[PDB]
């Protein structure tokens, strides 16, 4: 079995933890409860292959800011998620992505773009902007629900192909 | 250059690492023992966070900490002075200008906001997964309640004010699936006749299903605190691990009734009818990974009533003999295949819990509390981790549903189950016993021939699911 | 090669039982432990010059899972039949286990050893005499141990394995 540990990184309020808890539990979490930092564990076959995913759930809030270093030393691939009624949260995406990228020290860090809350129907960024985004870094673009569950084990798994093909 | 710290005379997190204090094994550091002070300090480290640490810690600190202590130690930690400012910032003030305070701000921003936070992340921890401590000390309650309820500043609001409603929502304290989850199966007896279900009238597949339900639904019920300390071993253990023992009287009623089933059908065909269906839901165990009904099985097979009916199993087919035979090895040279499997499957599944129960036992009995070092006593935190290792493991396990539909009546049949009835426990295994001798007495006493007493057809519908429109 | 020992240890939960395996497989003079590791429960040893294999099955904590018994018990050579000193109900659940092994191995001969374990410093209430006497009523050897001193460990497994040799 080989281990993956995985980092769900993104603006407060765009469903880190919401997705994470559907992944691991199958239910959704209705309250907005601001993270500090929570890490989970998932035994799961993928592509016929039995692996344990580590997931860490970190703060979005801008008062966690400074306490990032840290867990992007640690993590091996990264799930970068914003909310697709929320243009600020996606705009913060770019600020994730640099510093993953000088912390590792590194241009090929396993990533994921995730545009989540695709459930609600008053979306403000468009998928095109986010998928011309996600071309110009080399990395898929997953629409995700932590609240019907669409698109969450494609999110996830294919982070986890990306790890596993680095 | 490193921050400087607080005088240790003023606050105790700041007394330098020392072998008298800490040791660490041999890329966060991992602490093999080190003083209470020295584990609080780095369980809310300021240089980076170990969210596995506060897991191991909030699960097992009660052998060596009172609930009470750390909630004063951790509000301790909380309460970091300010450095004084600078003489670069004296003479800004001297001249009536502000000063740059440039050390104060990063003491601040890389010293006491990330210890706080993280302290804050503890008392966090604490309430969402060990919020037994405070149903047990309502007084505890109060003081997280009063110290969360009273910290002031503008950096923490958020959080201390998520933390107040969480208290409040534990205090007054759904699923979703990829698919839809299989027809429940009927076979003789149909929907709402609870008065002929049995093990031959219930559709093997079914009774599976349903069992597989149960014995989920109590396998995760359990919680570390029934375990730690080994408290199930212990003279509260109906007070102090009521769900785990629940859970494995569960699985010992439903291997005596597999076994009084067997054993209670007289007439040999009938007989070898029983032990056919019950490896048939040993399959269907199988195929749903619930480890706990396939060991449920072996047990009952390898019993003292059951495992010497030399007629019976010489007629049941070879395909079922290698069922039970390949879920026995299983159990062999002490669970090896049974722990490579658990391991490679993919879940939901239900563990067996004695491995665990043994494990936790002997990593608890085998280890010592204390390290003794220059002098010192170091609490033995290795230990702590170990023991925290195997609760992490059963609680992943925990964490999937089965997206299997639960049939009311066929639920309450098995819930009910009570092959002892009002007999103890020797009375009864013995009568099982006795029985086994009745129906297939010991060479050289001749084998006699016994009424049918089903009264129903005896075939199976076999363990392959069916699919209407 | 040389021969292979299966020895199974029986007896009530939550006074100490199972010390007795730990004391033996233990790095004698490391107090230290884990039972998760592959073969933490198999050592080779010399008795009487002759160097053999121990292969223990301690199933201390799963004493709830009664249904159980039967099929550990059957996979056992030889017993370590273990009570309390200080708990006389552990002394009086004796008989049963022995009974148990006997049907479970249907043989009214089965290799086993009566041991009685101190586990701590509370008040014996077993005395010598009392097991002694039970021991000589079974037939078998009686060996007293201590759970922290390591005392009477290597006896009562080494005694169990020449009672096997000696079937
Ligand atoms: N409709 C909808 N709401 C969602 C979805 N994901 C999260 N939410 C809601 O958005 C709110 C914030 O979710 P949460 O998971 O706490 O976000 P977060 O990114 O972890 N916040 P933080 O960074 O502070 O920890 C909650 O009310 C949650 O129910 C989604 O896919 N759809
Ligand atoms: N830290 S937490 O509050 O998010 C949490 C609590 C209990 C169990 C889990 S876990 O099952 O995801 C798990 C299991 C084993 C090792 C790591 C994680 C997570
Ligand atoms: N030890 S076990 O759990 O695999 C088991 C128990 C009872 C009966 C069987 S058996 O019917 O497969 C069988 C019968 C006779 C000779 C070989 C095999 C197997
Ligand atoms: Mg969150
Ligand atoms: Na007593």
């Amino acid at each position: 079995m080989t281990e993956y540990k995985l980092v769900v990184v993104g603006a407060g309020g765009v469903g880190k933890s919401a997705l994470t808890i559907q992944l691991i539990q199958n239910h959704f979490v209705d309250e907005y409860d601001p993270t500090i930092e929570d890490s989970y564990r998932k035994q799961v076959v993928i592509d016929g292959e039995t692996c344990l995913l580590d997931i860490l759930d970190t703060a979005g809030q801008e008062e966690a800011s400074a306490m990032r270093d840290q867990y992007m030393r640690t993590g091996e691939g990264f799930l970068c998620v914003f909310a697709i009624n929320n243009t600020k949260s996606f705009e913060d995406i770019h600020q994730y992505r640099e510093q993953i990228k000088r912390v590792k020290d590194s241009d090929d860090v396993p990533m994921v773009l995730v545009g989540n809350k695709c459930d609600l129907a008053a979306r403000t960024v468009e998928s095109r902007q986010a998928q011309d985004l996600a071309r110009s870094y080399g990395i898929p673009y997953i629409e995700t629900s932590a609240k019907t569950r669409q698109g969450v084990e494609d999110a996830f798994y294919t982070l986890v192909r990306e790890i596993r093909q680095h | 250059g490193q921050m400087r710290l607080p005088s240790a005379d003023v606050y105790r997190f700041a007394e330098p690492d020392s072998e008298e204090n800490i040791i660490f094994e041999e890329g966060i550091p991992i602490i093999k023992a080190g003083t209470v002070i020295k584990l609080i300090e780095r369980l809310t480290y300021h240089m980076y966070a170990d969210p596995n640490f506060v897991r191991t810690f909030l699960t097992t600190y009660r052998s060596f900490c009172k609930p009470q202590e750390l909630l004063s130690l951790i509000i301790e930690r909380f309460e970091i002075p300010e450095p004084e400012p600078t003489e670069a910032d004296r003479i800004a003030i001297e001249n009536g200008d502000q000063p740059l305070s440039a050390e104060l701000k990063r003491f601040r921003k890389e010293y006491i906001q990330p210890v706080q936070l993280r302290v804050l992340n503890v008392c966090r921890h604490w309430v969402e997964h060990h919020f037994y401590d405070f149903e047990r000390d309502a007084y505890l309650l109060q003081r997280m309640e009063e110290f969360i309820g009273t910290v002031r500043g503008k950096a923490m609001k958020k959080w201390v004010e998520s933390i107040t409603k969480i208290i409040q929502r534990k205090k007054i304290a759904n699923i979703t699936f990829q698919s839809s989850p299989p027809t429940v199966e009927w076979h003789i007896s149909r929907p709402g006749h609870i008065e002929t279900f049995d093990l031959l009238t219930l559709h093997p597949i079914e009774i599976a299903r349903q069992l597989t339900l149960l014995e989920s639904d109590l396998y995760r019920a359990v919680q570390p605190s029934e375990l730690v300390g080994s408290v199930w071993t212990k003279e509260d253990k109906e007070i102090n691990s009521p769900n785990l023992l629940k859970m494995i009287r569960h699985t010992t009623n439903l291997t005596l009734w597999f076994e009084k089933c067997i054993v209670e059908t007289e007439n040999l065909e009938e007989r070898v009818a029983v032990v056919s269906r019950i490896i048939e839901i040993l399959q269907v165990f199988q195929e749903l990974n619930n480890f706990n009904g396939v060991l449920e099985v072996v047990s009952a097979m390898n019993s003292s009533p059951v495992y010497r009916l030399d007629h019976t199993f010489e007629q049941i087919p070879s395909r079922q003999k290698k069922i039970l035979e390949e879920a026995h090895e299983l159990s062999e040279d002490h669970y090896k295949k049974y722990l490579a499997k658990l391991r490679s499957i993919n879940p939901p599944c239900v563990p067996f819990f004695g491995i665990y129960l043994t494990n936790i036992l002997k990593t608890e009995e085998g280890n010592p509390e204390v390290l003794k070092r220059h002098g010192k006593e170091l609490i033995n935190f290795s230990k702590r981790r170990k023991v925290a290792e195997i609760t992490g493991e059963i609680q992943q396990y925990q964490n999937q549903p089965y997206c299997l539909r639960v049939e009311s009546d066929i639920k309450r049949f098995f819930e009910n189950l009570n092959p002892m009835g009002n007999s103890m426990e020797k009375e009864f295994t013995d009568y099982l016993f006795n029985k086994s001798l009745e129906i297939e007495p010991r060479n050289p006493k001749p084998l006699p021939r016994f009424p049918k007493k089903y009264s129903y057809p005896l075939k199976s519908p076999g363990v392959r699911p069916s699919n209407p429109r």
